[PDB]
RNA sequence: UAAAUUAUGGUCAAUUGUUAGUAUUCAUAUUAAUUUUUUUAAAUGUUUUAUCAUUUUAUAAAGGUUUAUUUUUGAAAGAUUUUUUGUAUAAAAUUUUAGGAAUAGUUAAUAAUAAUUUAUAAUUUUGAUUAGAUUGUUUUGUUAAUGCUAUUAGAUGGGUGUGGAAAAAUAAAAAAAA
C-alpha cells in the first residue's frame, strides 16, 4: 500500500516471509473481515472478552 | 411497497453472518436466547406494556406502525 | 447493499483504551535531543502572558 | 453447476461433437460425494455441512482413556468419573451425604489431631 | 447505595451484552440472587417487585429466598413460598425443601414439617437434612418411636448416616429405651468411624449403665 | 585452538570414512557401527532422551529410550523438484499405477501432510514412519478404485512459493461457494506445525501452502 | 573499537576514538602523501601571502568580484541543492548548458 | 543501594559483620517482621542491588541469584496473602476469633460445616470446607520455615540489603506520635 | 510363524432447511454510433493611505520539460512584553524505447567562505549518458481474476534583489485593517 495505507500485505497470497514478517502475516497482523472473531487485543484484556 | 416491471425478490437472511452450528459457545447463546425468547409475541405480552394509554395503544398500532 | 449488517459485542463492551498495542517507537538519537530539549522549553514556558 | 469449456487446442474446434463429447467426459469423471465419504470410510454429510462435532471426525481415532487425563490409579475411562458423570446441579443434597465420609470420617487421630501448628518447634 | 455492578463486559453475550433499557432489571435480579442477603422481609418484598416487574424466576430465586427464612424460623412465610412454587409449578430443590423444613422444625411445627415430608417424599431424593427435620419435628411432640421409625425408612431410601442423624436418633432411642436399636446405631457407627458428638457420647453412656 | 564446524554433516558429526566425497550417505555405515557397539533395546521406535517421548500414553508404549541408538533408525532410502512436488508425484503414479506402498521422502512438512492425510482418510496407513529419511505410504483402494483422485502440490511448478493468509484459509473452506470439507488444503503454520484448511480456519490463522488433495 | 554506540549515536570511528584505540588500515604511498601533502600547500600559500602582498592582493580581488558580483549569489533552495544537475533536470540542455549529464555519482 | 564500594559477602563473612550476642528472641516474629518489610517493598526496591565495578560474569551470577530470591520472596508473600485470606474467610463463617482459628481440628470443621449446612448455605459450607483443608496444608505459623530462612540469609550474603529495613518513619499506633524507627529487625 | 479369546448385556440411523465466500456462458457486456444535447464573441472598477509618493493585497494560460520533497523563526496568527534566537533546506524506494554503449565545468579529501592543492577519483552491461516518448497519478474502465487498461494535483536558475518567502503582467470573487 505504501505511505497512507494500512494493508501491509497482499489480500491473499505473498511470497516467501520469514520469521516475525511470517509470524505477522500469517497469525498477527489485523484481519477485519473475519466472522467468527474480531482483531484480537493485548494480552491482558483479551482474556476478559474472551467470550 | 413495489413499482410497475420491477419483478422484486425474497431476502432470506439479514445478514451474512456466521452459523452457530459451527461453534459450541454459539449454539449455547443461541439455545440460551431461544429459551429467554418468546415463539409468538402478541399485543398483550409484556414488550407492550409500555402502552398503558388506550391513545398510545391506537397510535403505535394503527399508522406509523412501521416507523 | 448490507442494509441489516451487526458486528461483535466485543465492540460495544471493551473498554477505553483497551485495544492500543504496545509498540516501540524508534527514532535518532538526534531526534531524541531536539524533542527533549523542545518539550523542557515547553514545560518551562513562564505562565501569565498567554499560557 | 457450471461448466465452461475451451477448444481452442483442437484440430476442428467447429466440430459439433466436441461440447457434448466433453461434457458427457466430465460428468463421467465426476463423483459423488456419497462415493467419496464411502471410499474415505466416513459420513457424506460431515464433507459437505457445518456442524461443529463433526471436527472429531477428521481426527485419527485415539483411545478415550489416553485422551482424558488419567486418575489415581493410571488410565480411567471419563465415564468412570462421578464429577465427570453427573451435571452439577444435582450433587448439592445428595452428593453431600454421600461424600460426608469423604471429608468428615476417619481415625480418632485422623479427626482430633490439629494439623494446623507449627513444625519446627522441636529442632529451633 | 448502587447497582452492585452495571456496565459494559459483565452481562452475557446471547442477551446482547449490556442493553441499557434492561439496567433496572439487571439490578433487580442481583439483588434477588444476592447471596449474602439475610432480611426475610426484604425477600419477599424483592419477590413482589419482580413480580410486578415481569423479571423470569427460577428456582434458585426461590431457594434464596427460602435460605433468608431458616435464621428467624419464618415458617410460615417459608410454606408461602412452597405454596407459591406449586401454584407456578416451579420445582423446588432439595436444599430449599430443606430450609423449609428446617425453619419449620426450629419453629416446631411439627405438623407442618409432616406435611411438607409427604408431599415430596416419594418423588424427590429427599437427603439427611430433609430426614433430620422430620426426626426432630418427631421428637418435638415426643414421638421417639416415630422417630426411630423415620430413622428406618431413611436406612430403607439409602441415604445414609451423618453424625447429627446419629446423635438425634441416640437421644430418641435413649429416652425410649431401645436397646437393639443402639446397639445397630453404635455398631454402624464404629463401622464408618463418625466422630461422636456429646449428645450421643451421653446417649451411649446413658445407655450403657441398662447394657 | 577452536575450530569450528561449518556444514550440516560437520555440526551433526560425520566420519567421513570414504575417501574424499564429503556428500556421502554414511547412515547406514554409523547405523551398525552403533549397533556393534552394544540387549535391553527392541526394534521398536527409539528416542533419544525421555522427555521427547510422546505425550500420548499408547505412543509411549510403542516409543522407547535409547541413548544414542535411537539415531540412524530406519530402513528405507532417500529415493529440483522439492519434497513436497516429489512427493505428490510420486504418490500420484502409484496411485494410477494401483499399487500398495509408496515408498517417499520423509521432511517435516512432507510427514505432517502424509499424517494429516492419514487422518482425513486418504490414505490406509504407513510403514516406516519414524525413518527421517524415507517412509512408505500405504495407499487405500475401495472397490478397485482409488480414494486419493487427485493429488497436487501448490507450487505446481517446483519454484514458486506462496505465503496463504487466514482470508486464504477462509477462501478454501468456502471455495466455490460450498462448505468445502472434500477437498482438503494443507499448510505449514509459522509453528511450523501442519494443519488443514479446518483447523486452520477454526483457529484463525494461515501458513505456507503445501498441497491440495481428494 | 569496531561497534558505534547504539544510544549516543557515535560511530565505530567515536567509539574508538574515546576508548583511546587506533583501527586503521596500512596505507599506501598514495594515501599517505594524500593524508602528507595537506599542510604543505597551505604553508606555501601563507607564504605567499606574507612574502608578495600587491599579487595576493590582487587574487583576492578577483575572486571576490567574481563572486559578489554573480548569479545564483541568493543561496536560496536552487543554490543549495546539493546536487542541482539531477535535481534539476528539466533545465538541462534546453535551459542550463553548464552540465552536459545529469547523473555523476551513484544516485 | 548500590554502592561504588560495595561487595557480596561470603558466610565468614556474613558471621564476622552480624557477630552478635543474644540469648532469647522469637524466631518467628521477627521472620514475620522482615518478611512484613519485604511485602510492603515497591519492585523499584529490588533495582539498585548488583554492586557496580564488578566483572560482569559476577554481576550476571548476581543478577540471577538476586532475581531467584526476589521471586522466591513473591511467591511466598502469595502463599501468605492466600492463607491470610482462607483466614479471614474461616473466622467470617463460624464466628470464632481469628486467633484461635488455627488451633482447630477437623471434628470442629465437621460441626461447623454441619452447622452451615443445615442452616441451609451449601455453597457457604463448601466454601468453609474447602478453606479449612486448603489450609490445614498450609497454615502452619511456619510453613516454609527453611526456605524462608534461607532466603533471608542470601539477602544478607547479597551484601546491599543491610540498610533498606530501617530509617523509616513510623507512628506511635497507640500515642500516635511521629518518630524514625532506627531499629533493624534484619540485623 | 501365536494360533480367531464367545456375554451379541443394548440396537432403536439420516433429514427440521440457520450463511467462516474470487467464481468462470468466446458471447453477452465494452466503445465511436442505432439514443449525443447544451450553450459560449473579446475590448476589463480591487482597496486604503500622510498625495506627482508611501503602507496592505505571493502560483492565469500557451510554449519549453518535469527528481520522488520542502515547517524563510523572520510577514500574519499573536495575547504582560521580547527574536527578523520561535531546529523550513535533508534521505530511503518504485519508470518507458525490435534492431543496447560508452558518459563528464566531472568523485572523494581539504587550515580551501571565494579549493593555483592531493588521490590508483566518479557514472555504466545489475543497462548509464544523449536521443525518442514523457507531469506524476491502489481514484478510470473491464474481469471469476494481485490480469489488462485510463487519468489534468502540481512544478517552472536573467522582468524589478524588492520581500518573511518570486509564486509577480492575470484575476467564478478566499471579503481584503468602521
Amino acid at each position: 500500500g505504501g505511505p497512507g495505507s494500512p494493508v501491509r500485505g497482499p489480500g491473499y497470497y505473498a511470497p516467501p516471509m520469514e520469521g516475525e514478517h511470517q509470524r505477522g502475516y500469517t497469525a498477527e497482523w489485523r484481519d477485519l473481515r473475519n466472522p467468527m472473531r474480531p482483531p484480537e487485543f493485548p494480552t491482558p484484556w483479551e482474556r476478559k472478552y474472551r467470550q | 411497497a413495489r413499482k410497475h416491471g420491477l419483478f422484486y425478490g425474497k431476502m432470506r437472511f439479514a445478514e451474512q453472518k456466521i452459523t452457530f452450528y459451527s461453534d459450541r459457545f454459539l449454539f449455547r447463546d443461541l439455545v440460551n436466547r431461544r429459551e429467554a425468547s418468546y415463539a409468538n409475541v402478541w399485543e398483550m405480552d409484556d414488550p407492550y406494556r409500555f402502552l398503558q394509554t388506550e391513545q398510545d395503544y391506537e397510535d403505535y398500532w394503527g399508522d406509523n406502525y412501521d416507523v | 447493499f448490507r442494509g441489516a449488517d451487526t458486528y461483535s459485542v466485543k465492540y460495544c463492551e471493551q473498554g477505553r483504551y483497551e485495544y492500543q498495542r504496545y509498540l516501540m517507537i524508534n527514532r535518532f538519537p538526534s531526534e531524541y535531543k531536539k524533542h527533549f530539549l523542545s518539550f523542557l522549553s515547553n514545560i518551562r514556558m513562564s505562565s501569565g502572558s498567554a499560557t | 453447476a457450471g461448466c465452461r469449456i475451451n477448444l481452442k487446442a483442437t484440430n476442428n474446434p467447429k466440430s459439433p461433437t466436441h461440447t457434448v463429447e466433453g461434457v458427457f467426459e466430465a460428468v463421467k469423471a465426476l463423483r459423488s460425494v456419497s462415493e467419496i465419504a464411502a471410499s474415505r470410510g466416513k459420513v457424506p454429510h460431515s464433507l459437505i455441512y457445518n456442524i461443529y462435532p463433526y471436527l472429531e471426525e477428521i481426527r485419527r481415532r485415539k483411545g478415550m482413556m489416553a485422551m482424558h487425563p488419567p486418575g489415581k490409579d493410571g488410565l480411567l475411562m471419563p465415564d468412570r468419573v462421578v464429577d465427570n458423570r453427573l451435571p452439577d446441579h444435582l450433587k448439592k443434597g445428595y452428593y453431600d451425604d454421600v461424600y460426608w465420609k469423604d471429608f468428615f470420617a476417619g481415625s480418632d487421630e485422623h479427626l482430633n489431631e490439629p494439623r494446623m501448628g507449627l513444625r519446627g518447634d522441636e529442632m529451633r | 447505595m448502587h447497582p452492585r455492578l452495571s456496565g459494559q463486559g459483565v452481562f452475557p453475550r446471547y442477551g446482547g451484552g449490556w442493553m441499557h433499557q434492561f439496567g433496572h432489571v439487571y439490578a433487580l435480579q442481583q439483588e434477588l440472587l444476592n447471596a449474602e442477603a439475610n432480611n426475610w422481609f426484604r425477600a419477599m418484598e424483592l419477590w413482589h417487585t419482580a413480580r410486578h416487574e415481569g423479571v423470569a424466576m427460577n428456582v434458585s430465586h426461590y431457594t434464596n429466598i427460602l435460605r433468608q427464612c431458616v435464621p428467624p424460623t419464618a415458617w410460615e412465610a417459608s410454606l408461602m413460598v412452597l405454596k407459591q412454587m406449586r401454584r407456578e409449578n416451579i420445582r423446588p430443590d432439595v436444599v430449599g425443601v430443606g430450609c423449609a423444613l428446617a425453619a419449620c422444625a426450629d419453629a416446631n411445627r411439627s405438623e407442618e414439617v409432616e406435611k411438607v415430608f409427604s408431599c415430596f417424599s416419594g418423588k424427590l431424593k429427599l437427603d439427611s437434612i430433609c430426614y433430620l427435620a422430620l426426626i426432630k419435628a418427631k421428637m418435638s411432640r415426643g414421638g421417639y418411636a416415630e422417630a426411630l421409625a423415620v430413622g428406618r425408612e431413611q436406612d430403607a431410601d439409602g441415604v445414609p448416616f451423618l453424625p447429627h442423624t446419629y446423635t438425634h436418633l441416640l437421644e430418641a432411642a435413649e429416652v425410649a429405651d431401645d436397646g437393639e436399636m443402639a446397639l445397630e446405631l453404635a455398631r454402624r457407627m464404629s463401622s464408618e468411624q463418625w466422630p461422636v458428638s456429646d449428645r450421643g457420647r451421653e446417649a451411649l453412656k446413658k445407655l450403657s449403665t441398662r447394657h | 585452538g577452536h575450530r569450528l564446524l561449518h556444514g550440516k554433516r560437520e555440526r551433526e558429526g560425520s566420519l567421513f570414512a570414504v575417501a574424499n566425497d564429503v556428500k556421502r550417505d554414511e547412515r547406514l555405515l554409523r547405523q551398525q557401527l552403533n549397533a556393534l557397539l552394544e540387549t535391553p533395546l527392541v526394534d521398536l521406535p527409539g528416542v533419544e532422551r525421555r522427555r521427547d517421548l510422546p505425550a500420548d500414553p499408547i505412543t509411549r508404549l510403542f516409543f522407547q529410550h535409547k541413548g544414542d541408538h535411537a539415531l540412524y533408525y530406519g530402513t528405507y532410502d532417500k529415493p529440483l523438484y522439492t519434497p513436497i512436488y516429489d512427493f505428490c508425484h510420486r504418490i500420484r503414479e502409484a496411485t494410477e499405477q494401483r499399487k500398495r506402498f509408496v515408498v517417499v521422502p520423509s521432511t517435516i512438512e512432507t510427514r505432517g501432510c502424509a499424517r494429516v492425510m492419514h487422518d482425513h482418510g486418504l490414505v490406509a496407513g504407513f510403514r516406516d514412519f519414524h525413518n527421517d529419511r524415507a517412509f512408505a505410504v500405504e495407499l487405500k483402494y475401495f472397490q478397485g478404485d482409488s480414494t486419493i483422485n487427485v493429488i497436487e502440490p501448490c507450487s505446481y511448478d517446483g519454484r514458486t512459493e506462496f505465503e496463504w493468509s487466514p482470508k486464504m484459509m477462509r477462501r478454501l473452506l468456502n471455495t466455490h461457494g460450498i462448505h468445502n470439507r472434500l477437498v482438503v488444503y494443507i499448510c505449514r503454520t509459522a509453528d511450523n506445525r501442519i494443519i488443514d484448511h479446518i483447523h486452520a480456519v477454526k483457529e484463525n490463522i494461515g501458513g505456507r501452502g503445501l498441497m491440495m488433495v481428494h | 573499537g569496531l561497534n558505534g554506540c547504539v544510544e549516543t549515536g557515535r560511530s565505530r570511528s567515536e567509539v574508538a576514538r574515546d576508548l583511546g584505540l587506533s583501527y586503521t588500515r596500512p596505507l599506501h604511498e598514495n594515501e599517505k602523501k594524500q593524508l602528507s601533502h595537506q599542510a604543505v600547500y597551505y604553508e606555501r600559500l601563507a607564504k605567499f601571502k606574507m612574502e608578495q602582498p600587491e599579487a595576493a592582493r590582487a587574487m583576492e580581488r578577483e575572486r571576490f568580484v567574481r563572486k559578489f558580483s554573480g548569479m545564483f549569489v541568493k543561496m536560496d533552495i536552487r543554490s543549495g541543492a546539493p546536487d542541482f544537475p539531477s535535481t534539476y533536470r528539466r533545465l538541462l540542455g534546453t535551459k542550463v548548458v553548464r552540465w552536459a549529464s545529469k547523473r555523476h555519482g551513484p544516485n | 543501594h548500590a554502592t561504588y564500594g560495595a561487595v557480596p559477602l561470603t558466610h565468614s563473612q556474613v558471621t564476622s559483620v552480624y557477630a552478635t550476642d543474644g540469648g532469647k528472641v522469637d524466631e518467628l516474629g521477627l521472620l514475620e517482621l522482615v518478611e512484613e518489610r519485604i511485602f510492603s517493598w515497591k519492585l523499584n526496591k529490588w533495582e539498585m542491588r548488583i554492586p557496580p565495578n564488578l566483572p560482569n560474569d559476577q554481576k550476571e551470577l548476581i543478577r540471577q541469584e538476586q532475581e531467584n530470591l526476589k521471586q522466591i520472596l513473591s511467591g511466598w508473600r502469595k502463599c501468605f496473602g492466600a492463607l491470610n485470606a482462607d483466614i479471614l474467610q474461616i473466622s467470617s463463617l463460624t464466628g470464632v476469633p481469628k486467633e484461635v482459628v488455627r488451633e482447630k481440628n477437623r471434628t470442629w470443621l465437621q460441626e461447623e460445616v454441619a452447622k452451615l449446612r443445615w442452616m441451609g448455605e451449601v455453597n457457604k459450607a463448601a466454601l468453609l470446607r474447602d478453606a479449612f483443608m486448603r489450609l490445614e496444608a498450609f497454615g502452619s505459623r511456619d510453613f516454609m520455615f527453611m526456605e524462608r530462612l534461607c532466603c533471608i540469609y542470601g539477602l544478607a550474603r547479597q551484601g546491599t540489603f543491610d540498610e533498606a529495613f530501617t530509617n523509616y518513619i513510623t507512628e506511635d499506633p497507640v500515642t500516635n506520635d511521629i518518630f524514625v524507627d532506627e531499629r533493624n529487625p534484619f540485623k
